RNA sequence: AUGUAUUAAGGAGAGUAUAACUUAAUUUAUGUUUAUGAUAGAGGUUAUCAACAUAUGAACUCUUAGAGAAAUUACUUAAUAAACGAAGUGAAUUGAAAUAUCUUAUUAACUUCAGGAAAAGAAAUCAAACGAGAUUCUAUGAUUAGUGUGAACGAAAAUAGAGCAGCCUAUUAAAAUAAGUAAAAUGGCUUUAAAGCUGUUUGAAUAUUGUGGGGAACCUUCCUCAAAGGCUAAAUAUAAUACAUGAGUUACAGAGAAAAGUACCGUGAGGGAAAGCUUUGAAAUAGUAGUUUU
RNA sequence: UCUUACUAUAGUCAGGACUAUAAAGGUCCGAACGGGUUAUCGUUGCAAAGAUAUCCGAAGAACUAUGGUAAGCGAGUGAA
RNA sequence: GACAUGAGUAACAAAAAAGAGUUUAAGGUACCUAAAAGGUAUCUUAGAGUCUCGCCUAAAGCUUAUGGCUACGUCAAGUAACGGCCUCUAAGUUUAUAAUCUGAAGAUUAUGACGAUGAGAAAACUUUGGUACCAACAUUUAAAAGUGAAAAUUGUGCAGGAAGGAUAAACCGUACCUAGAAUCUGAAACAAGUAAGCUAGUAGAGAAUACGAAGGCGUGAAUGAGAUAACAAUCAUAAAGGAACUCGGCAAACUAACUACCGUAACUUAGGGAUAAGGAGAGCUCAUUAGUCUCGAACGAGUAAAAAGGAAGAAGCAUGGAAUAUUGUUGUACGACUGUUUAAUUAAAACAAAGCACUUUGCAAAAAGACGAUAAGUCUAAGUAUUGAGUGUGAUUUCUGCCCGAUGCCGGCUGGUUAACGAAUUUUC
RNA sequence: CUUGGCCGUUAAAUGCGGUCUUGCAUGAAUGAUGUAACGAUACAACAGCUGUCUCUAUGAUUGACUCAGUGAAAUUGGAAUAACUGUGCAGAUACAGUUUACCUCUAGUUAGACGAGAAGACCCUAUGCAGCUUUACUGUUACUAAUUAUUGAAUACGAUU
């Protein structure tokens, strides 16, 4: 469906910027993904796509029994007739026949732990890369979906949680029933490009972003001064949020009771 | 502009999709294609008898001077509806 | 449709309006119909033409009189 | 205006 | 200086912005209308 | 300008016998008195040569069904401005010779709701050892008591006048006499510290056989009133119309408006003229004439 | 209805050259068009921002048209 | 408010331009003529037109918009040869409905309604998603050929390119004006500004440049006729010298475009530099001709065919003959670059910029950030740590050192302090 | 300080370029530093070119000028409105003394009338304003922390005693 609205250039429902330096981009339209994944059976990926407002691909499936399309966030490597299958609904009766007992957890990993499968967290072994993880048991993926993102397995409970290390290096709790793509998300090479030139932003919706110290006194506290002057003032944003030194934005109150080993802050320190 | 943009817009003054009739009736409804159909129930006509023979004309000789009704006794003299009904006896008993 | 002048409500004084438009109808008859030609000048004597025309040049160059004074002149 | 100025 | 603001101005504007229906449909136009009628305006809206 | 009387939804568009007003734009009738009125003719367009009183036909479009770029569409026996009133919210200029509390000010303004007025109102009122006896408006009390560092702010009793009306069986139809109420702590408002209003947390009693509230911190006796339920005209506010009066105006005056919220200015909100008559004809100013000087 | 940004629907950019392309470039020369570099004139001007010459961009972060949105306690918009 | 002064002065100069005849209506004079009339000539006011000359011309022309203080006899069922109304919807709007939030006012989400700058059957008679789509760009296609549109076909780049509905003739618009000659906006009869189509031909790569067929114009006396001082403006030429001028080569001049021409340095991010620099050629006439074309009958002839063509020739001071394209080179500072900026005194070294770096955001019901008399809620985003926001720096080569004391932020003890709360207390009347 | 010393450029260098540097008061993302490319940026030099100049002259058009027509503006206390020296609210058409000048216009010109225009932006004043700044005074918020209320249990573990 297309893009389009005022909200293409960082306007809310009351007409103002609340989101600066936005608008102007190329006209786009939205590619409805699919998130949840709930429908079983085979899905034969008929091609890999390009999406606009997306970091990574979109594989475009046909499911063999309906005969249905939908997108999905591509994986790593995975091109055009490559079968896929979400097992979120419960294993088939054929896969489950096969083996005979209620579960048996080696040959079920063997079988189902394919490159663009959607599966369980619990169904999935430690160690596996996945790309799609979710949060809630009957929610939709929200963590990883970005390009060249992934998240491991580090261990698994009887528990109804599942511990991963995120693509922040941020070791949380996850549910049980959540869903997880096996994988790494593709255009792993996002992160390396270059625009060249300023028109190229120009295209992507990002409008030119003026700086603090090139401001008046009245527009920033930054601003003012003869020459280049920063004003012995720490950095902050222009409505008073400081920019650096570590200030978490982060509500207090909104303590993260999902986190088992929380992010490894640099504190201002150079990386290379 | 100055004083014509404070008079009254008119018909004869834009073209943009500004429409105005002159209150002559509808006579029909429009389509989904840009036509006009017309319903001859609402349609007028106009009742003119015939005037072969008719002798009356709009004018009376001024010989024959001007006299208005006298209703003695009658506050309501033309307009009463007794003398009317009483009247329709003798005259129109049938009707 | 014919649309009028805008105009004062009192001639040169009052706010402006417009009168009502005139609208004109032209009917494409079935058999024909020809209008007579109007009386030659020297033919219109029971319409008093005469004094009437003497009366119209009276009222015709008090308006051009008024023209000449309109424009900020007079005549020598 | 004058630029005439005795600044 | 005055600027030549009116310049390419169109009569489908000057309904939009100064017509009548403008103001009767909305809270703070009504009080225009109130107002230009306690002081006798002829001239109501554009 | 004031006073009195009456009245209680206002405008626009276009059209039309240019004193006559709504496509019927000068409708049609009745009664009385008509020169001792009222305050023995001529005349239906060469008209209305009849005033008063009571009736009567007609009275378009928009604001004002729905939509829309008001006076259009499309339908249809579709239809209520401002000012004044109560509550809620609530500044600043200014004064203090600066300025914070204070003052300006329970002001302006805005929002909601309501009627021709509204609100308020027949004491859980004031008084002080005697007594008064609802509310509302005006004056005195009063540049007072009192508060405030100051600047300033500022009552009540009572008196006089305008009106006067009491009730629950309310001249419109309501109470089985009022409990999360009175009251307390705390945060505010108001204010003199009481009384009154109020968010939060808590929380009573049952009639002079002295129960409850008040009487300006507070306690006590006495006096006084009887909350947590209601009704009520008049005097008052505003607007319109009419009339009365005038050491009020008489045209740069009086209303902004003697043809006006019009012309004109502004995108707009909004701003906003000039202009009387047949009388008189000052000063400045201009071209000449007489005398006189150059 | 000016103007700044955004937004919806539309429209315009003679000709030529280089470049890997027939079409892939905030490429080149240069009209329309859009800017306003320098100079002179004008300064009770033709003009309360104009005239002439010169100069810059001219397939792009381009320009233009008709609508819409965001402004006045907080500051709307702002390649500032 | 009236009337003076300046002053009967300035002004009526867009570097298009006028000259000589004719003529209508009304009226004012002189003469002829005295029966009024009429005639001849002339002047004034308001017009019209002929001949000649010039200006604009991808306009100062024609046909139509926005619009209009110009004027009202402007005529349509639809297509050819027409818009609106009407139907559908975009961005958005809503004193419509429901729910929700909210000191009132109101706000929010859904739905409905409304809303063009878009889409709407047929007619010279008519009533699924590349099996795709109709954004940009390029290509091909109504068969005699060429050109320009319409629509379609095929392909290319990334910046990845609407929605919805479908599929016997009413009502409204129709005049005139388009800004160099009487009409729009700029206070106005203003040397400014404003949309679309057409806009002869010659000549060219061309909408450049020059001419200009038709058309219009050479203003409402808002002017006209003379004279051709100083000086000013806008221009032309110039002996010898050639920046001696000046803050400074300000201004002006030199240079210039074209060819499928030759040639081209240091340096370089290897792309450039470069159209470097510096040279050569050009018009008219003509020998000559492989094919194409024409004429006659393979061949012959022909440029009253397009082209090719050469060390050919003629004339003049001169053949890029007139007009149009405004020098070359060199060393630094600043900013990489193309761009943007004080509308109307500063266009730049300032701003932005690709790139670089740091801080921040785990999305479990609110990701952070922004907004919300203040919330629901909205953008962020139908995004997810290679995401978004904020801050500084400002491509790339070579590099970015020392100090955590002060200040800020972040983290940390079964710690100290610690208001409210509160064990234990203490009063006035 | 200062035109710093030296070298190149110029007949002549307070300039420009290179270098030495003991830097009033350079410095590393308030980035340090060197190239290619780019620039209506700024400075300096060369060649060519020219009326920029030595040094102006001539010519053309439109104004200027005269005649006819139309017809402004700023401005103005009133004026019969000379020169010099002195004087004086301290720079005289107007006062003192002396001198000079027949009355009146036209076109030029701008020395003066402390010329006209704008109740000086500079400076100072006022217990006058506005915006901005901060570890100014006094305040409100974002935000942070504890707790009554909505709101109830159960083990503990333990401390007061
Ligand atoms: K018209
Ligand atoms: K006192
Ligand atoms: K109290
Ligand atoms: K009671
Ligand atoms: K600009
Ligand atoms: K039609
Ligand atoms: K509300
Ligand atoms: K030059
Ligand atoms: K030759
Ligand atoms: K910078
Ligand atoms: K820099
Ligand atoms: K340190
Ligand atoms: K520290
Ligand atoms: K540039
Ligand atoms: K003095
Ligand atoms: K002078
Ligand atoms: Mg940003
Ligand atoms: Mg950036
Ligand atoms: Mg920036
Ligand atoms: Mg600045
Ligand atoms: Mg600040
Ligand atoms: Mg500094
Ligand atoms: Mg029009
Ligand atoms: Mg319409
Ligand atoms: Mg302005
Ligand atoms: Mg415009
Ligand atoms: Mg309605
Ligand atoms: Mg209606
Ligand atoms: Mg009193
Ligand atoms: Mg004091
Ligand atoms: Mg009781
Ligand atoms: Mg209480
Ligand atoms: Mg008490
Ligand atoms: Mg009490
Ligand atoms: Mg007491
Ligand atoms: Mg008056
Ligand atoms: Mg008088
Ligand atoms: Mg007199
Ligand atoms: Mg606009
Ligand atoms: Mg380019
Ligand atoms: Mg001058
Ligand atoms: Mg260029
Ligand atoms: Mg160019
Ligand atoms: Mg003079
Ligand atoms: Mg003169
Ligand atoms: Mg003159
Ligand atoms: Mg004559
Ligand atoms: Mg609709
Ligand atoms: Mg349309
Ligand atoms: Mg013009
Ligand atoms: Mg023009
Ligand atoms: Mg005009
Ligand atoms: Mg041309
Ligand atoms: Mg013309
Ligand atoms: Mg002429
Ligand atoms: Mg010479
Ligand atoms: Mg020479
Ligand atoms: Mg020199
Ligand atoms: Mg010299
Ligand atoms: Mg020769
Ligand atoms: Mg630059
Ligand atoms: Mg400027
Ligand atoms: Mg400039
Ligand atoms: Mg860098
Ligand atoms: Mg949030
Ligand atoms: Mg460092
Ligand atoms: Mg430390
Ligand atoms: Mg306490
Ligand atoms: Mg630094
Ligand atoms: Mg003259
Ligand atoms: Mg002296
Ligand atoms: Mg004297
Ligand atoms: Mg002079
Ligand atoms: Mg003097």
């Amino acid at each position: 469906f297309p893009k389009k609205g005022q909200s293409k250039g960082g306007r809310n429902h009351s007409g103002r910027v609340t989101v600066r330096h936005r608008g102007g981009g190329h006209k786009r339209r939205i590619r409805m993904v699919d998130f949840e994944r709930w429908i079983p059976g085979p899905h034969t990926v008929l091609r890999i796509e390009y999406d606009p407002g997306r970091s990574a691909h979109i594989a475009l499936v046909k499911e063999e029994a309906t005969g249905r399309k939908s997108y999905i966030v591509a994986a790593d490597g995975m091109r055009a007739g490559d079968v896929v299958q979400s097992y979120r609904s419960g294993l088939p009766q054929d896969l489950l026949d096969s083996m005979g007992g209620v579960v048996d957890p080696g040959i079920l990993a063997a079988r189902t732990c394919w490159r663009g499968n959607c599966l369980p967290v619990s169904m999935i072994p430690v160690g596996t890369q996945i790309y799609c993880v979710g949060s809630r048991p009957d929610g939709k993926a929200v963590f990883c979906r970005s390009a060249g993102t992934y998240a491991t397995i580090i261990s698994k409970e009887t528990g109804k949680f599942v511990n991963v290390r995120l693509q922040s290096g941020e070791i949380r709790r996850v549910s049980k029933d959540a869903c997880a793509t096996v994988g790494i998300a593709s255009n792993i090479m996002h992160h390396y490009r270059q625009l060249g030139k300023a028109g190229r932003s120009r295209w992507l919706n990002i409008r030119p972003t003026v700086r603090g110290l090139a401001m008046n006194a009245n527009d920033h506290p930054h601003g003012g001064g003869r020459g280049k002057s920063k004003g012995n003032r720490h950095p902050v944003s222009p409505w008073g949020t400081p920019a650096k030194g570590g200030y978490k934005t982060r509500r207090k109150s909104n303590v993260n009771k999902w986190v088992v080993t929380p992010r490894v802050r640099n504190m201002g320190v150079r990386r290379n | 502009g100055l004083k014509y943009r404070k008079l009254r817009l008119t018909t004869k003054d834009v073209n943009k999709g500004f429409y105005k009739g002159n209150r002559t009736g509808s006579m029909g409804t429009h389509t989904s294609y840009g036509t006009y159909k017309i319903d001859y129930t609402k349609v007028r006509t106009y009742v003119c008898p015939d005037l072969t023979g008719f002798k009356l004309t709009p004018f009376v000789s001024k010989t024959i001077r001007p006299v208005h009704d006298q209703f003695p006794g009658d506050k309501l003299g033309p307009k009463n509806p007794a003398t009317y009904l009483a009247r329709w006896k003798s005259e129109n008993g049938l009707d | 449709v014919n649309q009028r002048m805008h105009e004062q409500r009192h001639g040169d004084v009052g706010n402006w309006r417009r009168p009502k438009s005139q609208k004109m109808m032209i009917a494409e008859l079935a058999k024909p119909f020809v209008w007579p030609k109007p009386p030659a000048e020297d033919a219109r004597e029971a319409f008093d033409y005469a004094m009437w025309k003497k009366q119209k040049t009276a009222q015709e160059q008090d308006t051009k009189f008024q023209g000449i004074r309109a424009q900020g002149e007079v005549v020598p | 205006a004058a630029a005439a100025a005795a600044a | 200086g005055p600027r030549p603001t009116m310049s390419g101005a169109t009569r489908l504007v000057q309904k939009r912005r100064h017509g009548f229906l403008s103001r009767v449909k909305t809270k703070n136009g009504q009080k225009t209308l109130k107002r230009r009628l306690a002081k006798g305006r002829l001239r109501l809206s554009a």
